[PDB]
């Protein structure tokens, strides 16, 4: 209602309407992060076991 | 009085053929009929950014990257640096 001789509000409306799907989100943190984490818990359990037996000794 | 009709016809004749109705220009030589909607159509366009911000360029930026599927090599590199940092503790 503020603009009277807009001549552009339809164009920008359509441009935003066609722009909201910018691209597909990556969400693919499962190729090097997963391997790092797997190694993480594996040798972390190893270290927990060794420090535990060292404490008992 | 005389002014009560004279000034109303003054502000209803020249503004009629000055804008709104958008045809001809009687009172002064320079016409604003093709000036405000055609020449001034690019006025704010010149004032603002053209072809970048007025059109809202759909700049599809590169998606966020990662470790590029780095193998166990970086894992044992991290192991080595952690070990050499903790050796002097």
């Amino acid at each position: 209602s503020v603009l009277k001789n807009t001549s552009v509000i339809d164009k920008i409306e359509s441009y935003v309407k066609q722009y909201k799907p910018v691209k597909i989100d990556a969400s693919k943190q499962l190729q090097v992060i997963e391997s790092f984490e797997k190694h993480a818990m594996t040798n972390a359990k190893e270290t927990e076991s060794l420090v535990s037996k060292e404490l008992k000794d | 009085q005389d002014l009560y009709l004279r000034e109303l016809k003054d502000t209803k004749l020249a503004p009629s053929t000055l804008q709104d109705a958008e045809g001809n220009v009687k009172p002064w030589n320079p016409p604003q009929k093709p000036n405000l909607p055609e020449l001034e159509l690019q006025g704010p366009e010149a004032l603002k950014a053209y072809t970048e911000q007025n059109v809202e360029t759909a700049h599809v930026a590169k998606e966020s990257e990662e470790g590029e599927s780095e193998p166990i090599e970086e894992d044992w590199l991290v192991l080595d640096d952690a070990e050499e940092t903790k050796e002097s503790h």
